[PDB]
């Protein structure tokens, strides 16, 4: 949730309806947007962010709302335009072959800037001691992480959670609606709609 | 090609935390897989960590789970490894290898390198690092054949091993004996190099042994005079 | 997992070579292959059982059965000597797992007569005390050499002393040898010298007595 | 000598939480190591968790790992042992068995239990508590040999089987040939029992049922006539 | 760890049994034993394959060998027939790892004829609706029995039945039978009936045709 | 899993008194009903041991 990706999607065709087709008890939250008028506004680039955000936390993954792992990992301001999808992986992430392949972060000396990743290396401090690289009082690893047995309950489960994010800025048309077909027929004096004209 | 430039090595004591760095040029980096592998000297290889074409781990090893954390920055177009309270048997040569395969969204886990680099030196050991020392070995003048008659530098007097020998510039790829060093019962290693040397005639290298030490930086540039 | 694989297989330049790693259960996953060249960086061999890289010539093959990984490679020569690994997935523990390689070396070369290079102490040491006498040989083919110093015309061993073993250059050994226990003023008389003995015939070689 | 009574148990829906207790008497709770262990019927025996002489947990199973917590309670002499996250394969007998040994300071790890007791019925399941039914079997005037006529109970409509039936007070250890239950297609199982009774000239027992069900507590005191 | 049992074995009380525990490397850790009779508390047997509790008689005996630990019961009786279970302790995944127990069953018992008792519905039942007419029968040694209805002197099976399995009690078995698919006036005519049909003979009782 | 540890409850511990409890945390307004949602989860969060 600290070391999150970002894909940069170019010119394409988005159909927003695949993504009701996996697994069940998934959400589709949206913020400023909806999914019915989702394939009527245009985009120029939109930005997918991974994260394995699992527990009663997904809640607070919203324009002003804070929490215990959106306050140190990832900060949305309040103009988020999106949709969250927190569909649940049991089956192919939560293995007793390695609980610490996830991490997780905690309290900084400041809260992160929205939408930017705080990849560190270095040891937390107190304020006032002395780390010098090692685990001692008052120094240790912010990076605690929590293992993934397959015997959790449902509110401990792996849960893939991926935001997309909807920018408009002065670019060409980019992607914007799958496509819009209606079988023509040509029988009849009837409208038409060939690519703009109308 | 491809150049995965390793930045970061050296010697820490035990107990201690450093930075690795992967530098990655020439292709991609959202959409090839990158590990850590370690190389014991003359004791095979040993993986340590890897992460896929996005931002995911593929696990650890048996021995660095808690201690070792892997990261990637598709931005800056680099791969960080992380490690946390370094051992005696965490002298190795971290390697940085690339995947061969796109890996695709429907597949099957199965990763195997295509391209390796060069690896960092990090030794950990309780040793102080030491300031080499740079000889003009003398060029005598035995004349046998043409170019029986050779110079070349003592480096000597030093702990860590990074030692990196130039002439000119990084030039002059011909032959250049490089003997291993050798730990004389002290922790300390010797260096040394043979080039061949023709007739001296105002018509042959600079005289220059340029060595570099990370660990001891220190740029000496000493000629070499018969 | 745990692959197993021999300590050290070597082979004449005149048939094939037998490479296996062998598991418990390996005869699904897919099983690649590793060539690292002595003091350079592994290059990639036939992966998959199934298929080289660009690059390898027809002479690496490859055949898995059961519980057992061939690398067959064909027509060794004197440049295939390096230390060939095999790799495996193992998703049970998701991880990957290596193996002591093994050493291919090619039996029944031609030997090599070692060259020994002197080199006095250099011009600007004598004003301190460094002690750091360097005797040098070239490169040979038939390891296992041992240096015998000859200081002050007279056996001396006692003194601190290097031994490095022979390592690995363009398929040829090489060592070197320091040993300068004199009290700095080597220049006593005698000529303070270095021999290097090898299997059968020895090479001398002396500096100035000065 | 030693009686492990053992308490909490009944029907709950599937993701809720309960607590089982094990009162000991009869040795002391401070130098004897008891476990618990399930009993799927017919169906073998499963090793739950276990506390040794001290406040000490010895490990858990490979499917109860972060779901069940077991506790130690020397002040009350009583092992409890709590269950989070309940499934469908989670319906067994659950008893409490003791160590015999006395567990002490320096020898090998090696338990084995040599008291047990009798277990509660934990069924975890969606369906619900139903109220039992019992009814006055008519011991008919069938009359050849001594102690041919036999009355008893007809208890049915019930999920849960913690059945216990009693007579006149719990005693009257003589035959009582008590069925067992059966699955009538939908849930609920039925009960009967037959006793000998002799001639009946106002010297035979009280006439008197008591069946005890902890999910559906009721106290049924119906008499039976001829 | 993994302890593999037979899932039954049946021997005549003339003999002793072989009931063994079979693992990878359990020739060391110690062994223990369980007997746990059919609906009581298991009872402690024979444990560390050295020694017995206070109480078990000197038949019950255990021996260990490599990877084979065998209960060896002397003289088995009726009253031994019950679910044995071996414990081992397997300090590797600090558990307490079960097997599956071995049915033990003294083949050549004498037979038991089962005593069938019919029960009328109550006095108290008619006024509502409940139809839970119950016909019983008494133990019996031979298993696998069939209850046959005979409703209204005809056969009748299309009802909601029970047909319950035998359990196990002191050594017998027993069951019993559900069926009452009537609509609740059974009193109608022609004597309904329940009948019993064991392998060979069958008995055969009926009630009062009211 | 084999140790445990606790966190914050509805009041501080009592000195030298033992806590042992099953009851899953409150968050102060909600129904638990013995499940593990939002703002209703076990208060004995333990620590891994490699």
């Amino acid at each position: 949730v600290y070391a999150w990706n970002r894909k940069r999607i170019s010119n394409c065709v988005a159909d927003y309806s695949v993504l009701y087709n996996l697994a069940p008890f998934f959400t589709f939250k949206c913020y400023g947007v909806s999914p019915t008028k989702l394939n009527d506004l245009c985009f120029t680039n939109v930005y997918a962010d991974s994260f394995v955000i699992r527990g009663d936390e997904v809640r607070q993954i919203a324009p002003g709302q804070t929490g215990n792992i959106a306050d140190y990992n990832y900060k949305l301001p309040d103009d988020f335009t999106g949709c969250v999808i927190a569909w649940n992986s049991n089956k192919l992430d939560s293995k007793v072959s390695g609980n610490y392949n996830y991490l997780y972060r905690l309290f900084r000396k400041s809260n992160l800037k929205p939408f930017e990743r705080d990849i560190s290396t270095e040891i937390y401090q107190a304020g006032n001691k002395p780390c010098n690289g090692v685990a001692g009082f008052n120094c240790y690893f912010p990076l605690r992480s929590y293992s993934f047995r397959p015997t959790y309950g449902v509110g401990h489960q792996p849960y893939r959670v991926v935001v997309l994010s909807f920018e408009l800025l002065h670019a060409p048309a980019t992607v914007c609606g799958p496509k819009k077909s209606t079988n023509l027929v040509k029988n009849k004096c009837v409208n038409f709609n060939f690519n703009g004209l109308k | 090609e491809v150049q995965l430039v390793e930045s970061g090595g050296g010697l820490v004591q035990p107990g201690r935390s450093l930075r690795l760095s992967c530098a990655a040029s020439g292709f991609t980096f959202d959409d090839y897989a990158i590990h850590w592998v370690r190389q014991a000297p003359g004791k095979g290889l040993e993986w340590v960590s890897g992460i896929t074409w996005n931002s995911g781990t593929i696990g650890y090893a048996d021995s660095v789970k808690g201690r070792f954390t892997i990261s990637r920055d598709n931005a800056k177009n680099s791969l960080y490894l992380q490690m946390n309270s370094l051992r005696a048997e965490d002298t190795a040569l971290y390697y940085c290898a690339k995947h061969h395969q796109i890996a695709v969204a429907g597949d099957a886990e199965d990763y195997y390198f295509d391209y390796w680099g060069q690896g960092t030196l990090v030794t950990v050991s309780s040793a102080s690092t030491k300031g080499p020392s740079v000889f003009p070995l003398a060029p005598s003048s035995k004349s046998t054949s043409g170019g029986t008659a050779a110079l070349g530098c003592l480096v000597k007097d030093y702990f860590p091993e990074p030692v990196t020998v130039s002439w000119n510039s990084g030039a002059l790829t011909s032959g250049v004996h490089t003997f291993p060093a050798v730990l004389q019962s002290s922790g300390l290693y010797s260096l040394s190099s043979v080039v061949t040397v023709p007739s001296s005639s105002l018509g042959t290298q600079t005289y220059i042994c340029n060595v570099n030490h990370k660990p001891s930086n220190t740029k000496v540039d000493k000629k070499v005079e018969p | 997992y745990e692959l197993t694989q021999p300590p050290s297989v070597s082979v004449a330049p005149g048939q094939t070579a037998r490479i296996t790693c062998g598991g418990n259960n390996i005869g699904s996953k897919s099983v690649h292959w590793y060539q690292q060249k002595p003091g350079q960086a592994p290059v990639l061999v036939v992966y998959d059982d199934s298929d080289r890289p660009s690059g390898i010539p027809e002479r690496f093959s490859g055949s898995n059965s059961g519980n057992t990984a061939t690398l067959t490679i064909s027509r060794v020569e004197a440049g295939d000597e390096a230390d060939y690994y095999c790799q495996v997935w193992d998703s049970r523990s998701d991880r990957v797992v290596f193996g002591g390689g093994t050493k291919l070396t090619a039996l029944g070369q031609p030997k090599a007569a070692p060259s020994v290079t002197l080199f006095p102490p250099s011009s600007e040491e004598l004003q301190a005390n460094k002690a750091t006498l360097v005797c040098l040989i070239s490169d040979f083919y038939p390891g296992a050499v041992t240096v015998a110093w000859k200081a002050d015309s007279s056996p001396v061993k006692a003194g601190v002393e290097t031994t490095t073993p022979s390592k690995q250059s363009n398929n040829k050994y090489a060592a070197s040898s320091y040993l300068s226990l004199t009290p700095e003023q080597w220049k006593s008389h005698r000529s303070y010298s270095c021999q290097v003995t090898h299997e059968g015939s020895t090479v001398e070689k002396t500096v100035a007595p000065t």
